[PDB]
């Protein structure tokens, strides 16, 4: 289990921001 | 359900489910074949080594001499887990995993006791190994085809390599370890659980195999199913009305029906679609309007009631008199689920007003009938038997 | 919502309509049924722009397609119609009367096997080619057959009525059966309705025969899985003995061959693969019940 | 859409105008054809019998899965008016419109149908030399108006008339010039079947006194008629149609026969790859097509740099997207066409990304994107740099003696959705100058 | 390092000993572990006891891994003076006797694998100095040698090993060798005839 | 001539199917399939891997053995960490195996392969058939090398007395005791030891395990074996089924003791009789009486028609005459036909139509 834990920490370590998963254009702009 | 209240015997519950029972056994019952465990053993200051029952069982198999030191050690003087941490550090270890031996380095006092008693083992192995070799493979009796053979004895590289003192260096020893762990490996696997003519022989030039299977002839007859023809004259002439009905014109306004079997038809047609509707309108298991406490005592007399009956049409038709007494046991016990089938009914009826009891009686209708059937067979054969 | 190819099976045989007009008060019923089919096929053709026919006759001395007409004109009907029924319409009839002109010519030949599963079979290859050739279209069958006439043994069409069953349901195209006759029940074609998703309709009167086809043989695959089929009888799936010709609920079948017997064979012996049966083994079948002494 | 567009377009018709246009049986089987497949089934089975069957039988035929198709069925056959519903004893009976029901029998049984589908005079010619050339160039001809590329031959004044006083290709005397619309890059979109019944919708409308009814029966006739035949000579008002038609390429005529085209029969029903192209992240296009309509349509949006005899080469520029999208073509519209007309190399690819997306993390099943992300963004960034500015045409009210009377003229705007702004604390408000007499209206009152 | 233990996960592992007793109870358990399937990788020397006449027809036999040059102990008395005597007397040079004496080893070798013509296995030479021995290999075995199997890597060796054996696992066409490879007697007739 | 190469391959195609006898064989099948799931499957050489890519042609395995082979039963066993795993008992449900299959493609596979506990496994579970059965054992095995408790060739011996018979399909090279395993298990023959070249011969390998295969002249097991047709029935409320215990709309009552039963066929859940509809046995007749192939009409003769009896498609003129004829009937068939004639369809129509 340990192990599979670990495999799902490392794949969890190279996913990519969410940001990244959609085009976030129509959403509001980024700051404060 | 059926052994503790109804009293089936536990032999008779068994004899339906054999395979169950022989694949939960054998699931158990196997083991895994002979492996080098001491090679998958790597140290990898820290160093982690994981260890497991069935390594530590797999040791013990392929060396005695760890069950031997394992079995008069554990219990006296210290626990396992310092057991095995001494048998690692242990030139034993090493020795056993087939490398040199350095005078170097020592490693446990305790363990290396054994390393004259592993000497002594050897010995023993080598004879439960030794025995006489076909002439084909033997390489004993090539050398020893010329017995007064003398010659230039072959030099330092034909020979085990030797140490400045003339002593040899130990490499052949390693060599003879992993080929007595072979050895015995193979002989491991022979355990208690003319040839020569035909290796020989090249089977390639030999006639080349023959299929043996048989063929089949089917002849095909059989017999019509079982629960005014006109002449020669009649088919010209009806043939030539019709001939002469086409060639002159086709009638195609003519096919409108007279609207008295159109309503006919309608009626026919709507009257199989309703059926059909009927049966397709209600064509995991289906909700049901019984509570959960009753469903559930139904579906639990209901496959006890299969039980008794699947038991007793193997005795029923099994063919040998000597079960004429089990058949009338499982008789008694039919009847006695009849009346707890009846039982229900009434306790049904009084307890739901009849609500629930139409509903519970169709729900048991088909396994009802089968067993009032299942008396009556038994009824008919034992009347005619008995008078 | 995609083109059906129809492929009709019309089962014409002098022998089956003479018996059928001798014992009813119906003379030229096939004119009937034919033009009665020309109606259907237009109102097929009337569907859908993209929709395909084919027409497969079982003569006495064999089998033809009369539509589409092989590369290999009268007026039988009025010119004034539509151009793409017509273009159907004209052409079925004048092949129509080319294979009555050659039945008529061999009328004295012995025709004693009817050739209904070969047209069946036929029309299955047609319904390949077509498949296959163009790529997005259904397919749908129906049988026309007059059982009236009676027939002489159906024995050997079991085989191959059956085995068209499985080519069908491999390439989905349901097959709908019409008998015209006296029986109310084939057990053979039965099966070949509900095996495949078919309808079968058994009619004792000819007049009125577009209602059937416009109602219930007019259902066409697009549809079926929303739309209750009118078929009334019930099949049971069942198979005449090898030696007695009556339906068995519970019999012996020959390991070797699969024949169906009803009971132990004389001589210990198949009588189809000539296989004999080792008597101990055939000895526990023959064992009585157990019942107490 | 297409069955819609047309199925819309008859039921604005008055029921005592629709009985005439049940009349002709050849508009019947047409209009038979157009129902669903359901509907077909219960129309056939009506037709032929004389009898009345209430609306009970006819749910007990469809089973409960497609019970919601049954009322789209109903309601569709029902609004048409081909399914007249008549109650009586208690009951909703059901019954055929006679004279659909009249129709339908006669063409069906081969009776008299007094000559809906013409007649032939057997003089057949070739279709493929001329009559797909002649039609392929004239509706080519009017595409190439509509397009916009030079051509020496212009359409004649009676389609361009219908061009113009409809939303298609709006022109202006003052520019001196047609351009395509928002609608037009859509029209240029549509399947050729669906382009010629858009066309062919406005000229229904367009069309005013040249009965209503006998315009159907010509258009409706004309998809019976078939391809590379003669017809002799048709009504008074089909005759000047007849000649209108000719210069939509779908009738052609040598000069008392007339012959259809291909386009008349796919009207009816429907029927590498040409026009396939590659986008690379350089903005350039390689359009794998050889064709000018494929060519003439890229150009609206792109800026070409070459051409082969197989491919076409171009590159995608802000200029060339700027003036597409000045003429109001909308981005979704440019992705939708470059995804529908992508090459399979790239679908392959895309499907590969799609695979590879989905091998990685199969948890999430990410939109399957032929063209490169960043093409998407930054042509939908020109467009947010096109919507940049925003400006508005009204007054501005300010200068009131009271909140209250500010806060009721003011919420009365936003109640009526005319107001663009406001601010509390300076008690001023914007409203358009389309709400700016009403406004006014209600201050006074 | 190591590389024992990766080893035998695979087969079992057998060394020729000086011991001709030992070394012919490797045999024995060698023949035993191929025969049932365990898979065996026998250690010898291509001038020792194995090389001189035990055979590995199909099943003990399927590849043959001749690592280096069987070359003699160059500094060898008894040999340096026999190289002379061949020169001075026969005129054989001394390199050519030398290349002669290490090839008819590697040679013997490779012969012991191969019993009739449904026997296959895949020979290798691991030695730099092989790539200019191929004619003084015996000619059944050099036609078999390809130009360019000459100079192999041992990832290249690999990749054609898999796909020779996957080709020899299907079932061949006895047309090919009805009469091509293999004569039955109404064949060997039309050869005396055609000959004759 | 690219067209003639086609036709001179064809022909050497043909070859082979030029020699078709009606060898018995037995229709009453008891297959047990063995898959190896250890660490030598966990290689790309199949793509994406030799453990994904034989789940998924298993499980179009299971669909087509029991399409073809209604009355038969299998059980499917797997290798894993040295030991043979059961995961599917003997039935006649092909959803269960079906559903029990999806369940392995999840976990990795792992450890080493074992004939023997594999072989014994497959020895236990066909020890309860009926001596009327063929038990047959599918091995799918990719290791090179196999570690075994004890002696193999014991096992091999005892499968021998058992009648059982072997197939093994191979992914790398040939093994020796699995050559033997597969010859002496099949009275001699070499034939039913198969080692696949790439993915597209693994499909047609699979494929030819579908058909039955012949006995041998010199085992003989004849005997009749009590069967029953069922009769639908149709009920307007919900009962409980005789093998699920679960309530059900409808099933069919067994005609001796009136039980009914969920779905066929299936062994009835209380007098143990085989309920199988007539269907099922027209499945297996065209393995008694298979079409005899068609020999292609050399273009010296003339021919007869232009177009095709049985699906009217005209003949192309064109060399070699595309017409293959029916001995039985003389009737010439386009190659299209006779690709579907002997594929999907068993019978000739020519034949059916000529009348006697
Ligand atoms: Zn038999
Ligand atoms: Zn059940
Ligand atoms: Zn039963
Ligand atoms: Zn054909
Ligand atoms: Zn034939």
């Amino acid at each position: 289990e340990l192990q599979e834990r670990q495999a799902e920490e490392k794949r969890k370590q190279n996913a990519v921001p969410e940001w990244h998963k959609q085009s976030t254009i129509g959403k509001t702009a980024l700051g404060r | 359900e059926t052994v503790i209240n109804a009293g089936l015997p536990p032999s008779e519950f068994w004899s339906t489910r054999i395979p169950l029972l022989r694949a939960f056994a054998l699931s158990t019952s196997q083991k895994v074949g002979p492996y080098n465990v001491l090679s998958t053993i790597k140290p990898v200051n820290k160093v982690n080594v994981n260890l497991s029952r069935e390594k530590i069982l797999n040791i013990f198999e392929n060396y005695p001499i760890v069950k031997k030191a394992y079995t008069d050690n554990v219990p006296k003087n210290f626990k396992e887990p310092e057991f095995w941490a001494r048998f690692f550090s242990s030139k034993l270890f090493r020795k056993l995993r087939g490398e040199k031996i350095m005078q170097n380095d020592r490693g446990d006092v305790i363990i290396d006791r054994y390393l004259t008693l592993d000497q002594e083992f050897d010995r023993k192995d080598d004879d439960m190994l030794l025995h006489p070799v076909k002439k084909i493979i033997d390489l004993d009796g090539n050398i020893q085809d010329d017995p007064v053979v003398r010659g230039n004895r072959p030099d330092f590289t034909m020979q085990p390599g030797v140490d400045i003192n003339g002593n040899s260096d130990g490499t052949v020893d390693i060599l003879k370890g992993m080929n007595r762990l072979s050895e015995k490996m193979i002989m491991a696997l022979k355990n208690e659980y003319n040839d020569e003519r035909n290796e020989l022989k090249i089977d390639d030039l030999n006639e080349s195999y023959k299929t043996n299977y048989a063929i089949i002839h089917l002849k095909r007859n059989a017999h019509e199913k079982t629960t005014l023809k006109v002449s020669n004259q009649q088919m010209l002439q009806q043939l030539s009305l019709v001939m002469d009905n086409l060639i002159n014109k086709l009638d195609l306004n003519q096919v409108v029906p007279n609207n008295e079997v159109s309503n006919k038809i309608n009626k026919r047609v709507i009257t199989a679609i309703k059926i059909n509707a009927k049966q397709a309108k209600h064509n995991l298991e289906v909700k049901s309007t019984l509570p959960i406490d009753l469903l559930e005592s139904c579906r639990m007399l209901h496959t006890t009631c299969c039980e008794f009956l699947k038991h007793f049409y193997i005795h029923f038709q099994s063919g040998e008199q000597k079960q004429a007494s089990t058949v009338k046991k499982l008789y008694n016990h039919l009847k006695d689920c009849i009346e707890k089938l009846n039982e229900l009914f009434q306790d049904v009826l009084n307890g739901d007003g009849e609500s629930m009891s139409n509903t519970c009686t169709a729900y048991l209708k088909p396994v009802l009938n089968s067993i009032t059937l299942a008396t009556h067979k038994y009824d008919e054969y034992f009347n005619e038997y008995n008078n | 919502e995609s083109p059906s190819l129809l492929t009709v099976i019309i089962e014409i045989a002098p022998k089956l309509w003479t018996t059928f007009d001798e014992e009813g008060n119906e003379k030229g019923s096939i004119i009937k049924v034919l033009e009665a089919l020309i109606v259907f096929l237009n109102a097929h053709l009337a569907f859908n722009s993209a929709n395909k026919v084919a027409v497969i006759a079982a003569y006495s001395q064999g089998i033809k397609y009369l539509y589409p007409e092989s590369t290999s004109d009268l007026k039988i009907i009025n010119s004034d119609m539509y151009r793409r029924f017509r273009n159907v319409d004209e052409t079925l009839v004048e092949e129509i009367y080319k294979l009555f002109e050659l039945e008529k010519k061999q009328i004295e030949q012995n025709s004693q096997r009817s050739t209904l599963a070969g047209a069946m079979s036929a029309g299955l290859t047609y319904v390949n080619r077509i498949s296959k050739e163009s790529v997005s279209l259904k397919s749908r069958l129906l049988v026309l057959t007059c059982g009236s006439g009676s027939s002489k043994d159906e024995i050997f069409q079991y085989i191959p009525i059956m085995n068209c069953i499985f080519s069908a349901t491999k390439m989905k195209c349901p097959i709908d059966v019409v008998k015209i006759g006296g029986s109310k029940e084939s057990t053979f074609l039965q099966q070949t309705t509900d095996a495949t998703n078919g309808v079968y309709l058994h009619v004792e009167s000819t007049e009125g025969l577009i209602q059937y086809l416009a109602t219930a043989m007019f259902i066409d695959p697009s549809l079926r899985p929303i739309i209750v089929k009118p078929n009334h009888g019930s099949v049971d799936f069942r198979t005449s003995c090898y030696l007695t010709g009556r339906v068995v609920a519970v019999g012996f079948i020959c390991s070797v061959c699969l024949c169906v017997l009803s009971i132990i064979p004389p001589g210990n012996k198949c009588p189809a693969c000539d296989s004999q049966f080792d008597e101990h083994v055939i000895a526990k079948l023959k064992r009585k019940p157990v019942v107490p002494r | 859409s297409l069955k819609h567009s047309v199925t819309q377009y008859l039921e604005e018709i008055p029921q005592q105008v629709q009985n005439r246009l049940y009349t002709s049986p050849a508009t019947c089987l047409a209009i038979y054809r157009i129902l669903p497949p359901l509907a077909k089934f219960f129309i056939m089975a009506m037709v032929f019998n004389e009898n009345e069957v209430p609306l009970l039988d006819l749910d007990k035929w469809v089973n409960s899965n497609g019970k919601l198709q049954f009322q789209n069925a109903i309601k569709s056959m029902k609004s048409l008016h081909l399914l007249i519903p008549n109650k009586s004893s208690g009951t909703l009976m059901i019954n055929l419109n006679p004279t659909f029901k009249i129709s339908l029998r006669n063409a069906l049984t081969g009776g008299e149908v007094q000559n809906s589908f013409g007649v032939v005079v057997e003089e057949n010619v070739v279709s493929l030399d001329l009559l797909d050339e002649y039609s392929a160039n004239k509706w080519e001809t009017i595409l190439h108006f509509m397009v916009g590329t030079p051509l020496a031959k212009i359409p004649s004044e009676k389609v361009l008339n219908l061009l113009k006083h409809s939303k298609l290709m709006e022109e202006v005397n003052s520019t001196g010039e047609f351009k395509i619309t928002n609608e037009g890059f859509q029209f240029l979109l549509q399947e050729i079947n669906s382009q010629l019944w858009t066309l062919l919708l406005q000229y229904l409308k367009m069309i005013e006194t040249m009965d209503l009814v006998d315009v159907l029966h010509f258009i409706f006739m004309l998809g019976a008629l078939e391809v590379g035949k003669a017809y002799k000579i048709l009504s008074e008002t089909q005759r000047i149609m007849l000649q209108d038609m000719r210069d939509y390429g779908l009738v052609f005529q040598k000069h008392s026969i007339f012959y259809p085209t291909k386009l008349a029969l796919m009207l009816t029903s429907d029927t590498i790859p040409d026009g396939s192209l590659i986008v690379e992240t350089n903005f350039k296009i390689y359009s794998y097509s050889n064709s000018p309509l494929q060519i003439a349509v890229l150009s609206l949006f792109v800026h070409l740099k070459a051409r082969f005899v197989n491919m076409v080469l171009g590159q995608i520029t802000r200029e060339s997207i700027r003036r597409a999208l000045t003429n109001g073509i909308t981005a979704d519209q440019i992705i939708a066409y470059l995804e529908t007309h992508a090459h399979p190399q790239m679908r392959r690819l895309a499907e590969e990304k799609l695979e590879k997306k989905l091998e990685l993390d199969p948890n999430c099943k990410e939109p399957l994107q032929v063209l490169p992300p960043t093409v998407v963004d930054q042509i939908r960034l020109w467009q947010l740099e096109l919507d940049r500015v925003i400006t508005y045409e009204g007054s501005l009210y300010s200068d009131f003696e009271t909140s209250q009377e500010y806060n009721l003229l003011s919420k009365y705007a936003q109640d009526i959705g005319v107001l663009l702004w406001k601010d509390d604390k300076k008690k001023k408000f914007f409203i358009s100058k389309e709400g700016n007499s009403q406004v006014l209206d209600f201050a006074k009152r | 390092m190591g590389i024992l233990d990766e080893v035998w996960k695979h087969k079992l592992i057998l060394v020729e000993t000086p011991d001709a007793q030992e070394t012919s109870l490797a045999l024995e358990t060698y023949r035993k572990a191929c025969s049932n399937g365990r898979g065996a990788i026998l250690l010898s020397v291509a001038r020792g006891k194995v090389s001189e006449g035990i055979d590995f027809d199909h099943q003990y036999g399927r590849t043959v891994l001749m690592i280096g040059i069987p070359f003699q102990y160059t500094e060898s008395r008894i040999l340096k003076a026999r190289l002379e005597f061949m020169r001075e007397n026969y005129r054989i040079r001394e390199n050519d006797f030398l290349s002669f004496d290490a090839m008819r080893h590697a040679a013997q070798c490779l012969g012991r694998v191969l019993r009739g013509k449904d026997d296959y296995g895949v020979m290798v030479l691991a030695d730099r100095r092989f790539s200019r021995k191929r004619s003084q290999l015996p000619k059944w075995i050099a036609q078999g040698l390809s130009d360019a199997d000459l100079n192999l890597s041992t990832d290249m060796a690999i990749s054609n090993t898999k796909q020779f054996l996957r080709t020899m696992a299907q079932p061949t066409d006895p047309k090919d060798q009805e009469g091509v490879s293999v004569w039955s007697y109404e064949d060997l007739i039309k050869h005396q005839n055609s000959r004759k | 001539a690219s067209l003639v190469a086609s036709i001179v391959e064809a022909r050497k195609k043909r070859t082979a199917k030029k020699n078709i006898t009606p060898y018995q064989r037995g229709i009453i099948r008891s297959l047990i399939l063995t898959l190896d799931c250890s660490e030598a499957m966990l290689e790309k050489d199949l793509r994406p891997n030799r453990h994904a890519m034989i789940i998924q042609y298993a499980i179009d395995f299971v669909h087509e053995f029991f399409d073809q082979n209604p009355i038969s039963q299998m059980g499917i066993i797997i290798m894993r960490n040295g030991l043979a795993q059961l995961v599917s008992q003997v039935s006649g449900n092909p959803q269960d195996h079906i559903d029990a299959l999806k369940s392995i493609r999840k976990q990795e596979p792992k450890g080493n392969p074992s004939l023997q506990n594999a072989l014994e496994m497959a020895r236990g579970l066909l020890l309860p058939v009926p001596a009327h059965c063929t038990r047959e054992v599918l091995i799918v095995f990719g290791s090179l090398s196999t570690t075994d408790p004890g002696d193999i060739h014991q096992t091999i011996d005892s499968l021998v007395s058992e009648k059982i018979r072997v197939k093994v399909l191979g992914l790398s090279a040939q093994v020796a005791i699995c050559k033997e395993l597969c010859k002496a298990t099949n009275y001699g023959d070499e034939s039913f030891y198969k080692i696949l070249l790439d993915e597209t011969h693994l499909k047609e390998l699979f494929n030819e395990a579908v058909t039955p295969l012949p006995v041998n002249k010199i085992n003989k097991g004849f005997t009749l074996v009590k069967m029953g047709f069922p009769t639908r029935i149709f009920e307007d409320t919900p009962t409980f089924c005789s093998c699920h215990s679960k309530l059900v709309y409808g099933g069919y009552f067994c005609p001796n003791c009136h039980s009914k039963v969920c779905s066929l066929p299936t062994v009835c859940p209380c007098c143990d009789l085989m309920l199988i509809l007539s269907t099922h046995l027209a499945r297996s007749y065209h393995h008694l009486m298979p079409l005899k192939t068609f020999a292609e009409v050399p273009t010296t003769e003339k021919f007869r028609s232009e177009d095709c009896f049985s699906c009217q498609s005209r003949f192309p003129i064109l060399l070699t005459s595309s017409r293959y004829r029916c001995e039985d009937c003389k009737q010439e068939f386009c190659v299209d036909c006779d690709v579907f004639i002997h594929e999907i369809l068993h019978n000739c129509p020519g034949c059916e139509s000529k009348p006697v």
